[PDB]
């Protein structure tokens, strides 16, 4: 029994061991209750405005587009507190954990930005936060590991399987059945078992709501297409949700194509993998031919989640959004173009979204088109990766 | 399923519990695992619960996770596992054989296809670790079309609606994770007989499970720690697994 | 002849070689003209809102203050584009250089944040930017040097004298007399020859104007004191200016006390140095007993300018603001307290301001007091300095 | 001031320009600098313009900046410089001696105090490099109370108000940075006689300065490059400075 539907056409579900069903049902109950509670809605709004710094700007990029009939805006989740959009939905899930009377947070992290997010929200809101991070990723993400510790969180390295993000997601799912009476699992994307894909969409949907009011204000009409990178799907489904019922607006998600699709070293399971059941849900996965789960490759460490949210797989299957890919060198090019022509250093995750917009403009430079790219975070943290490559 | 009905009827004629060890297929290699399993059986295991190595065992603890690591270090795949099973069965026609599977491995190439391959090699039941009763319909239905028992965990705080679905939907045995109450409810709802699992790691828990009214006990990871400990002497590993299983089974006797 | 007064009581002036007076007079003319020009005012406002992300939040820190009768807000210039407040006045001076028909920008930088600022503003606004940085500082600020280059700027190392910030300020003043017909000198603090202390105050004064409207809104009355760190004086004079005529509001500036005043290794010339004439102005300097200029020491690289703005020296001399100091370990303590209790990593420059507020609360914990600290930037860039010390 | 009025009157009786070299006091050490300066004088310098090392010479180019570096590598301070000056003067009673100062060094211990110390050791003029006419009042006034000439630069695009203030406010000479027009304006406003500075680095510019109507020429940094080049042989450094100065001064002659 559930109160809301766990599936998006065939994708989604609750594929977890039986002993975790009460945790999910309790969390779905609490969330439905909070979404009807105006004191909750005011509490959330106020941290997002006076703590996180919403709304965030929508910036027109006129130097980029000169000489073409593309007008491009960038929605500036890189100016949110912590540097990426992941801060909006951790403040919401922290407040839901306090609503349920919980005092502790579990979270998983790959490149470490969800760990940083979840540690800041726990510090501000008085929760004791422990974070699982695969050991290969802790070794390569020192700056992130130390920010999480500065902010009070316990960082636990995970050495099993591949010692990367899927392995810490397994370790979070091992802990929570013994601790759910007092700890909340703050899952860090729009994926995993129901009700997480719903919760995280609804706690990110203000990116798209602010984009609509800001574009109407500045251009008097909605975008031709709104473009977002897709690692597990939260910043993309947060920009798309308010525009799904506006059928003229294109929704385009961009997966990492790594070294190239045809190399097999990429991260694009929505268009290039195969549906499987893992982490709680039925959705496209990076997996071997006999069913073992594999890792996603990108130059961008944040696009490492080896599946995708099930609402993305559903909106692709009915054709209301389209999904493409962008390779490592396409992303690196767009990150350099943006620094030198607009003074904005973007995250190499976001760079994937901007690359695809730059190809939509450059292949057909006299097509009139109004594009928004979700600039999901800033790119201070990439400047030495982009240093050493070049 | 038949083979568990025969087994529990035989055990009950003897007023005896069942003792069911778990191990991972291919840990620590295929030929070594074939001999550990012939050892568990010759020492008195009443049925086997066997694991197929899967990359992300999000419902297992450290002991098992390290069992899969050793099995993958030896190259073990699901295909190799089904070969293994057909040999076990050819060698031992009556012992019930269950699998402990992750969902992806069953859904992979088609869930009906999976249950037909278990029915061809002679598996009698399948517990899928990350499919709860709420998502189990295609799994149960396909197990049942191929004469395979779908097994479900009855967790420790199982509320009454969950009791009734686990009784209605499972066959073979109930994997049972106050006890005397869980157990009496399962019998009231006419559930498959209950095996106590988890922490069964010495003789006295076998005995106490039978005395609470369960049909038997499952040793979820103690057999695995004996392999892990004896990796450097295959012969000593067999001996200590014979000693341990002999005493667990001694304890189920009346 | 000038149109506005170059002095604040005795401090200030135009002490530059004669061949640079026409550059300063031209710049003062242009600025007076722009401050009366509503199309300029709209142009500035719009980049600050849709590019830089104004207004910035004013966040209440309730975990910090618990158990005392202090209420503390932090004005969140760390959420501005680029990470520090220096972005507000570079967008204004870039627009003034375009008003004068110039196509090129000169700037000086120490720890490199003014260089990063000035490179982003030049990239966005089509100016060719070259930056002087003393060679010891380029060697220790790689991440900053590469951001400036990613953004298109020419970074020129300066090896003369001490090869730190005073030496690049000398090199900027050498270049500009040969290039002022087409290049603007974008000075990076509220100091230097007139009209820079005036211009930079007026292009930072929105920090204090937004603080007043935000505090009135949230508490119904003005602060008891507003507290800001003082390296050369721009973020402090930008928070103080709108409150100078509100005589109940305390204005407190905090200089770096380094290893301790009594060690002599600090950066507090306003309270601990001696008036001299250098960089264009008469103001308190770090200098030897016979008049040679010396460097300012702090654990915070940004509080390195070895003098202070002349309006600070004037407001101290008439007693309308008070100035204090905070040592390296006081700053480091406040940077850790803020990360672990509020989820905010502050710049170690800002940490100096927060340290002094934390002492105002902890020495007299039952004094009712409403404090605002200007959190002038974020502290991602300090996490390894704060790593290795501890 | 007296000594420059006497000098220009003497030069004009000879129809001759002045040649004025610059050097930094103590470059590359005190005793070496004393001998370079006795060399400039014996070779024919008509007056000296001398620099006191200052940590941040924001109106000097590379050659001079490196002169101050060598002087500070030798420990040179303003105090040592004033000792130096008193010796130069005691040895040479008529040659005019100017200083090139940064403001801080004059304002340090009191601007009146500075001009009184120059008047005690026998300096005749002071140009302060970063004080423009708009900020010069306390400097000029104090120079003038102590019989010291305040010298000002007349920059190349000097507008007419600047011409008139530089003429009104300077004494000794005008440091002049179309030429024939700047020069005729300065004479119209009765300014101190003009020395062409900057780039005076070979004989023909001396000659041309005098022929444009200037009273003389100043070699702002060519003497300094000859030190820099000969640091490894003090004796060769003297010779080449004698050769160069002899020819510059030859060129001012009629
Ligand atoms: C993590 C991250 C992403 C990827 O996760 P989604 O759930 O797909 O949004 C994208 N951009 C940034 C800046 C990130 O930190
Ligand atoms: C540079 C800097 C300061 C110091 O300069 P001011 O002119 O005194 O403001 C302070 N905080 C930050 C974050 C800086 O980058
Ligand atoms: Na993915
Ligand atoms: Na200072």
């Amino acid at each position: 029994t559930t109160l809301l539907n766990p599936y998006f056409g065939e994708f989604g579900g609750m594929y977890v061991p039986q002993i975790l069903m009460p945790a999910l049902n309790q969390l779905e109950e609490a969330f439905v209750s909070a979404q009807k509670d105006p004191e909750f809605q005011a509490q959330f709004a106020d941290l997002l405005k006076n703590y996180a710094g919403r709304p965030t700007a929508l910036t027109k990029c006129q130097n980029i587009t000169a000489g073409t009939r593309t007008t491009l805006y960038l929605k500036r989740e890189d100016l949110l507190h912590g540097g990426a959009h992941k801060t909006n939905q951790v403040l919401g899930q922290a407040l839901l954990a306090k609503r349920m009377g919980k005092s502790e947070i579990i979270a998983e992290t790959g490149a470490g930005q969800h760990g940083v997010a979840s540690a800041l929200a726990s510090a501000l809101l008085g929760l004791k936060c422990r974070i699982y991070m695969g050991a290969k990723d802790v070794e390569r993400q020192s700056p992130n590991v130390f920010r999480m510790r500065l902010m009070g969180a316990e960082v636990i390295p995970v050495h099993s399987g591949s010692a990367t993000l899927k392995d810490a997601c397994n370790e979070a799912l091992r802990d929570w059945p013994g601790s759910y009476e007092t700890a909340h699992y703050m899952l860090g994307t729009a994926a995993g078992p129901h009700p997480y894909p719903t919760i995280v969409r609804e706690f990110q949907r203000m990116i798209g709501e602010e984009t609509k009011a800001q574009i109407l204000d500045k251009e008097g009409r909605l975008p031709d297409a709104v473009i977002a990178c897709v690692g597990g799907g939260s910043n993309a489904i947060g920009m798309f949700a308010d525009f799904i019922n506006d059928t003229s607006v294109g929704l385009i998600g961009v997966e990492p194509g790594g070294h190239g699709i045809e190399t097999g070293e990429h991260g694009a399971p929505l268009k290039h993998g195969r549906v499987g059941i893992y982490f709680g849900m039925k959705a496209p996965m990076m997996q071997t031919a006999d069913g073992q789960i594999e890792e996603s490759y990108s130059i961008s460490a944040g696009l490492d989640f080896p599946s995708v949210g099930p609402q993305h797989a559903y909106l692709n299957s009915i054709g209301r959004a389209d999904y493409v890919s962008i390779t490592d060198d396409e992303a690196l090019e767009a990150f350099k173009t943006l620094c030198r022509h607009e003074g904005i250093i973007p995250a190499l995750e976001s760079s994937h979204a901007l690359a695809h917009a730059l190809k939509m403009m450059r292949e057909q430079p006299e097509k009139e088109q109004l594009l928004v790219v979700n600039l999901s975070g800033r790119g201070d943290k990439d400047i030495f990766t982009v240093h050493d490559i070049l | 399923m038949e083979r568990y009905e025969n087994l529990f009827a035989q055990l009950n004629d003897r007023r005896e519990g069942a003792f069911v060890p778990f191990v991972t297929l291919g840990d620590p290699g295929i030929e070594q695992s074939l001999k550990i399993i012939d050892t568990l059986i010759d020492a008195g295991a009443d049925a086997l619960e066997l694991g197929v190595p899967f990359s992300d065992p999000l419902a297992d603890g450290p002991t098992i996770q390290n069992a899969n690591l050793r099995a993958f270090a030896a190259g073990v795949t699901p295909a190799q596992c089904f070969e293994m099973l057909a040999l076990i069965r050819e060698k031992h026609p009556t012992i019930p054989i269950g699998l402990l599977m992750y969902a992806n491995l069953v859904f992979n190439n088609g869930i009906d296809a999976f249950y037909a391959r278990c029915e061809q090699v002679g598996v009698d039941s399948v517990l899928v670790a990350d499919v709860p009763v709420e998502e189990s319909a295609p799994f149960r239905q396909a197990a049942l079309r191929h004469n395979i028992a779908p097994i479900f965990i009855c967790p420790p705080n199982a509320d009454d609606d969950l009791l009734r679905q686990v009784a209605s939907y499972g066959r073979g045995y109930t994997y049972l994770l106050p006890l005397h109450h869980l157990i009496e409810k399962l019998k009231e709802y006419h559930a498959a007989p209950a095996l106590q699992g988890f922490g069964i790691s010495s003789p006295e828990q076998v005995s106490a499970a039978v005395r609470a009214g369960a049909a038997g006990a499952i040793s979820g990871s103690a057999i695995v720690k004996i392999i892990e400990k004896n990796l450097a002497s295959p012969k000593q590993m067999l001996a200590e697994l014979r000693s341990f299983v002999s005493a667990m089974k001694a304890a189920s006797r009346a």
